[PDB]
C-alpha cells in the first residue's frame, strides 16, 4: 500500500511537470489567459513544486490579474496538500502530527 | 550475510536519484528579481540574461532628465543574482531529500546521510564546472551524459551531410532524460566514471553481459590455478613406489 | 599568445596573482600534482582519493574571481564583478570615470555591461578551478581506468556491481520513480 | 644607499626590495609583532615559527650590526623549509624506484577497495570545509553579498568585509583545531572554549550588522508600492529571513562535525 | 620557420579528416575562444 | 664509493622490496626525482654555509 | 561459458572511441589540455628536453606500465626487451618450483 501511494504521487507529479513543460515550450510567445496560469501555479505548488510556481505568481501579480481570493488560494496551495498525502500514507505512517513534523523537511 | 549486495543497491538508488535530479536542475531556469531586474540563470549558475521587466514603469526609479544611479542599479543586480543562486541551492537540497525519501523507507538510508554528508556546496551541478558542460557543443553534451546511440547519429550527420531565454542544456537534457532507466552505468557516479565504462557496452548505454561475464571468468581461471597450486604446497599426496638399488 | 605579448604583461599578471589570486596559486599538498608519471601510484592514494575531490570542491566554492567588461557601443561604462564559487556575486560596481559625456546611456545599456561583467567573472572562476582541480582529476583517471582490479567493481566483482545496478533500477521501476 | 644600489643592480645579493625607511619599518612590525595570515587556508594551517627574538630590541639599522642572528632568521628558515621539501622529494622517489614482490601485490588485490568502509570518508573536516559550512548560513551569506556595502564601492564597505572575514576564519580555524586534537580529552576541553569565544565574536558582529541594516533602512523609506514590484529588497529579504541561530548556541554537528 | 609551420598545418589536417570527432572539436575550440578571450577594440 | 660498487654489481635496496628494471617509466622518474632533490640539498647547505660565513661565526 | 568467449577488442579499440571516452571522463579539450606538466618538481618548458628518454606527453596515460616496471605493449624496444626479461625470470623461478 505504501508503494501504491508513492506510485500514485509520482504519476501525478510527472503529469503536472509535463503540463508545465507543455505550457512553457509550445506557448513560448503566445501569452496565456491568466486563469490557466493561476491553475497551473496552484497545481505546481500543491505538489511541492514551489520554485516552478513563483515566477508564474510574479507575472500574475505584475499584470494585476490576481485578486483577493486568488492570493489566498495560492498561499493555501503553498502548504502542499498533495505531498502531504504521500507523507501521510508512506512517510509518517498515518500519524497526523507526524505529517506536520515531516512536511517541514521539504 | 549479503550485507554488501543489499548496501550496494541502496547506494545505487541514491546515485540514480542524484543523477536524474542533476539533469532536472541543470536543464532549468532560475529567475531572481530585486526591483524589476530579471536576472535569469540556469542550474549551473551561469547568468543567462540580465533583463528588465516593464521598462516604461521602471525607468523613473533609476532616473535615466537625470543621470543613472549605478548604485541603486548595482545593488539590484547583485540582490537578484543572490536570490537566484540560493534557489539553485534550495533545489539541490530538495533533490537530496527526495533521493533519501525514496530510499530510507526501503533500505534505511539514514546512514547514507552520514556515510556521504552532502550539501549544496558539494551536490551537482557545481558552478565552477559550468564552462565545460554548458558552453559545449550539442554533440559534446551527448557524450558527457553517456548517450552513445544519440551522439553517433549526430556525428554521422556531421560527416555525410557536410539574451537567450533558454538554458544551453535544455536541448540535450529533455524530460525523458529525468528517468533513471535511461541513465547508464558509466555516468551514475562522476567519481568513478573512468572505470565504470568498461562495464558498459561499446556501442550502447546498457550493461554488456558478455564483457562483464568475461572479466569474472578470467579471474575464475586465475584463482583456480592459485587454489590447486596451494593444495600442492600445503598437503602433499602419497608418493608412488620405486625400486631401491 | 606570443612571447612578446606575455613579456610586456608578465609583471602585471604575477603581482595580481600574488595579491588578489594568492589562494588560487598557493601550493596545497592535497591538490597539487608533483609528477605526471608516478602521480596516480605514489602521490594519490585510492583511499584518500574521494576525500581530496571533496577537499577541492569545497575549496573552489568559497574562493573569489574577478572580471571586467567595457561597453562596445561607444559608452565608457566599465563594470567590475566579484563572483564566488556558488555563482553568486559579492560586489557589483560601475565605473563612470572613463565616460564624461553622460545622459545618453539607457538602463538597457547598463544591464548589458553588467551581464558581460558577470559572464567574464564567472568564466574567470571556471578557468581558475580548471587549473586547481585540473591535474588531480587527470591522475584520477589513470588510477581508476588502469586500476579496476584494485577496486570493488572490477574483475570478478564487476558482475555484482552490474547486478546491483539492475536491481536498483527495478526497485525504481516498481514505483513510478522511473516509469512515471 | 639608492645611488649605490642602482649602480650595481645585476649583483644578486640578499634581496630586500624596499627603501631604507621602508625596510626599517617592515623589520619593526616583523620583530615586534606576528603577521596576520588569518584569512589564508594553507599558510595558517601550517603556520609554525622556528625561532623567536623576545629579549632583544635594537634599532634595525644597527641590529644587523649588533645581533646578526635574529635578522638572518627568515631566509635561514626559508632554507630550512627548502631542505625539507627536497627530502620529501627524496622519500617519494624510493617507492618509485623500488617495488614489492609480485606475490605481495597479488595479496592486496584480494582485499578490494570498497567505497563504504575501505575508502577514507570524504566528509573529513578540513579548514575550507569549515569556511563552507559557516558561509552556508543564510544570515552570513546575506551579509557577505548584499547585507554589507560593497568592498569596491566604499572604504567603509571594505572595513566591514575584512572584519566579517576575520571572524569567519576565527571560528573556522578553531573548529579545525578541535578536530585535530579530538582524540585526547585534555586539549579538547580547551578547544571547545576556543570555539565558544570565536563563535561569540561572530554572533556579536552578525547581530550588530543585522540591527544596523534593518534600522538604517527604516530611515531611508524607499516607496515602491506604486511600482507593483515583487517585494524583494535589502530589508524585505532580511525581515523575511528567520531569526539568527547563534553559533554559540549550536553544537558541533551543526557547525560541520559529522554525527 | 615557414617550412615547419606548414609541416604541422598539413599534419593537423590529416588528423582532422581521419577522425570526424576531432573535426567537431575544432569547432568547439573556436566557439569557446570567442567567449573566453578578452576583446580588443 | 659504496654507492658506486653497489650500482656496478646490479648490471642498496630496502630489504623487503625489489628493484624495478631500467628504462621503465617509474624508475626513470624516480631516479630523476633523486637526482634533482640531491642537487637541492647540496645548494641548500652551501648557501646556508655562506650565511654562517658572512655572519662572522 | 557460452556467453563469455575470446575477445581482442578491449574497452577502447580505436582512437575515435578514445576521443569519445576522453570527453566522458570529465575533461575539457581546451582547459584540461592547457595544464603545465611537472615531472620532478620542475615544469616542462617549451618542449625542451636534455638527455631525457621519457616520452613527451601532457597526458598521464602515456606513462602507464605494470607494477613490476613492465610495458610489453607500446613500449620502447630497449624497455620491451627488459620488460620481457622480468617475466621470463619470474616465470622461470615460478614454474621450476
Amino acid at each position: 500500500e505504501r508503494e501504491a501511494h508513492m506510485r500514485s504521487f509520482n504519476i501525478s507529479r510527472a503529469s503536472v511537470l509535463q503540463r508545465l513543460e507543455q505550457l512553457s515550450g509550445d506557448r513560448k510567445q503566445e501569452s496565456l489567459p491568466p486563469h490557466v496560469r493561476l491553475d497551473l501555479a496552484v497545481r505546481l505548488a500543491q505538489h511541492g513544486l514551489y520554485q516552478q510556481a513563483t515566477p508564474i505568481v510574479d507575472e500574475l501579480h505584475h499584470q494585476k490579474a490576481l485578486h483577493a481570493g486568488h492570493y489566498a488560494l495560492l498561499i493555501n496551495a503553498l502548504a502542499c496538500p498533495r505531498l502531504g498525502q504521500r507523507i501521510l500514507h508512506c512517510d509518517a505512517q498515518c500519524d497526523p502530527a507526524l505529517t506536520y513534523k515531516l512536511l517541514g523537511d521539504e | 550475510s549479503f550485507r554488501y549486495t543489499n548496501n550496494l543497491i541502496g547506494a545505487l538508488k541514491h546515485r540514480l536519484l542524484l543523477e536524474s535530479s542533476y539533469r532536472e536542475i541543470a536543464s532549468r531556469k532560475f529567475i531572481g528579481n530585486c526591483r524589476g531586474v530579471e536576472v535569469v540563470c540556469s542550474g549551473y549558475g551561469t547568468v543567462l540574461a540580465v533583463q528588465l521587466t516593464d521598462k516604461a514603469v521602471w525607468e523613473s526609479f533609476y532616473r535615466k532628465t537625470g543621470s543613472l544611479d549605478l548604485d541603486k542599479l548595482a545593488e539590484s543586480i547583485k540582490t537578484a543574482l543572490w536570490d537566484a543562486t540560493r534557489k539553485i541551492r534550495s533545489a539541490k537540497e530538495a533533490a537530496l531529500h527526495r533521493s533519501l525519501s525514496h530510499n530510507t523507507r526501503m533500505r534505511a538510508s539514514a546512514d547514507l546521510k552520514h556515510w556521504y554528508e552532502e550539501d549544496a556546496n558539494t551536490l551537482r551541478p557545481l558552478a565552477f564546472e559550468a564552462l565545460k558542460h554548458e558552453a559545449a557543443t550539442p554533440w559534446m553534451q551527448l557524450v558527457q551524459h553517456g548517450k552513445k546511440e544519440e551522439a553517433a547519429a549526430l556525428l554521422k550527420e556531421f560527416e555525410q551531410k557536410g539574451n537567450r531565454e533558454q538554458p544551453p542544456l535544455a536541448s540535450t537534457l529533455k524530460a525523458e532524460d529525468s528517468n533513471p532507466a535511461t541513465i547508464p552505468i558509466g555516468s551514475v557516479h562522476p567519481l568513478f566514471t573512468p572505470a565504470l565504462v568498461q562495464i558498459e557496452e561499446a556501442g550502447g548505454g546498457s550493461v554488456s553481459n558478455e564483457a562483464v561475464c568475461r572479466a569474472q571468468l578470467w579471474e575464475l581461471s586465475r584463482d583456480e590455478q592459485l587454489f590447486w597450486e596451494r593444495v600442492e604446497l600445503i598437503r602433499k599426496g602419497q608418493v608412488a613406489s620405486i625400486g631401491s638399488s | 599568445a606570443d612571447e612578446s605579448e606575455w613579456a610586456t604583461a608578465r609583471r602585471s599578471v604575477l603581482d595580481h596573482a600574488m595579491q588578489h589570486e594568492r589562494e588560487w596559486w598557493f601550493p596545497n599538498e592535497m591538490l597539487d600534482v608533483k609528477d605526471v608519471v608516478t602521480g596516480s601510484t605514489n602521490g594519490l592514494t585510492p583511499q584518500m582519493y574521494p576525500a581530496a575531490v571533496r577537499y577541492g570542491v569545497e575549496l573552489c566554492t568559497v574562493l573569489t574571481a574577478e572580471g571586467k567588461f567595457v561597453d562596445e557601443r561607444g559608452s565608457g561604462l566599465s563594470a567590475r564583478c566579484v563572483v564566488n564559487g556558488t555563482g553568486a556575486a559579492e560586489s557589483v560596481v560601475f565605473d563612470t570615470a572613463n565616460c564624461n559625456g553622460t545622459n545618453t546611456t539607457s538602463v538597457e545599456d547598463a544591464l548589458r555591461v553588467a551581464h558581460g561583467a558577470l559572464r567574464s567573472a564567472q568564466d574567470r572562476h571556471n578557468t581558475l578551478a580548471a587549473f586547481r582541480l585540473g591535474p588531480l582529476s587527470k591522475q584520477s583517471q589513470v588510477l581508476l581506468f588502469c586500476g579496476v582490479n584494485a577496486y570493488e567493481f572490477g574483475g570478478k566483482y564487476a558482475r555484482t556491481y552490474a547486478y546491483a545496478f539492475e536491481k536498483a533500477k527495478k526497485e525504481l521501476e516498481a514505483t513510478a520513480a522511473s516509469g512515471f | 644607499a639608492e645611488k649605490r644600489g642602482h649602480l650595481l643592480p645585476s649583483l644578486p645579493r640578499n634581496t630586500a626590495t624596499s627603501i631604507d625607511a621602508r625596510a626599517q619599518d617592515i623589520r619593526r612590525l616583523q620583530q615586534k609583532h606576528h603577521r596576520d595570515d588569518i584569512v589564508s587556508f594553507q599558510k595558517l594551517l601550517r603556520s609554525t615559527h622556528a625561532e623567536d627574538s623576545p629579549s632583544a630590541f635594537s634599532s634595525y639599522s644597527d641590529w644587523s650590526y649588533f645581533n646578526p642572528r635574529a635578522v638572518r632568521a627568515e631566509e635561514r628558515d626559508r632554507l630550512t623549509r627548502k631542505a625539507v621539501e627536497a627530502l620529501k622529494l627524496y622519500d617519494s622517489a624510493t617507492n618509485d624506484i623500488y617495488r614489492h614482490s609480485f606475490e605481495d601485490v597479488q595479496a592486496c588485490h584480494t582485499q578490494r577497495v570498497t567505497e563504504r568502509d575501505r575508502t577514507m570518508p570524504p566528509y573529513l573536516p578540513t579548514l575550507p570545509h569549515f569556511v563552507a559550512i559557516i558561509k552556508k548560513d543564510p544570515h552570513i551569506s546575506f551579509l557577505l553579498h548584499i547585507g554589507l556595502p560593497d568592498r569596491n564601492s566604499s572604504e567603509e564597505g571594505s572595513a566591514k568585509h575584512k572584519e566579517l572575514e576575520k571572524r569567519i576564519y576565527y571560528l573556522a580555524r578553531a573548529l579545525y583545531h578541535t578536530a585535530l586534537e579530538y582524540h585526547n580529552e585534555t586539549v579538547r576541553r580547551v578547544n571547545r572554549q576556543k570555539v565558544n569565544v570565536a563563535a561569540s565574536l561572530l554572533d556579536n558582529f552578525v547581530e550588530q550588522e543585522w540591527t544596523t541594516i534593518l534600522r538604517d533602512k527604516h530611515d531611508v523609506t524607499d516607496v515602491t508600492k506604486t511600482l507593483n514590484d515583487t517585494q524583494n529588497d535589502k530589508k524585505q529579504l532580511a525581515r523575511r529571513l528567520g531569526r539568527y541561530m547563534l553559533f554559540a548556541n549550536r553544537s558541533l554537528d551543526d557547525t560541520g562535525f559529522p554525527t | 620557420r615557414n617550412e615547419i609551420v606548414e609541416a604541422k598545418k598539413k599534419q593537423v589536417e590529416e588528423v582532422v579528416r581521419t577522425v570526424p570527432s576531432l573535426a567537431h572539436l575544432h569547432q568547439y575550440a573556436t566557439s569557446l575562444y570567442s567567449r573566453i578571450e578578452e576583446r580588443v577594440a | 664509493d659504496a654507492r658506486a660498487v653497489a650500482e656496478k654489481k646490479f648490471n642498496a635496496p630496502p630489504p623487503g622490496m625489489f628493484l624495478r628494471p631500467a628504462h621503465s617509466f617509474r624508475r626513470l622518474a624516480g631516479e630523476l626525482k633523486r637526482r634533482r632533490a640531491q642537487s637541492i640539498l647540496d645548494e641548500v647547505a652551501r648557501a646556508q654555509g655562506m650565511l654562517d660565513l658572512f655572519e662572522r661565526q | 561459458e557460452r556467453r563469455a568467449l575470446w575477445a581482442e577488442v578491449g574497452p577502447i579499440s580505436d582512437v575515435g572511441s578514445a576521443v569519445t571516452a576522453w570527453i566522458r571522463f570529465g575533461n575539457d579539450p581546451v582547459l584540461h589540455t592547457a595544464v603545465p606538466t611537472m615531472l620532478g618538481g620542475k615544469f616542462r618548458n617549451q618542449q625542451r628536453e636534455k638527455e631525457s628518454l621519457l616520452p613527451n606527453s601532457s597526458s598521464p596515460f602515456a606513462y602507464v606500465e605494470d607494477y613490476m616496471g613492465t610495458n610489453l605493449v607500446f613500449g620502447s624496444p630497449v624497455h620491451a626487451k627488459e620488460s620481457a626479461a622480468v617475466w621470463a625470470t619470474y616465470f622461470e623461478r615460478r614454474y621450476a618450483s
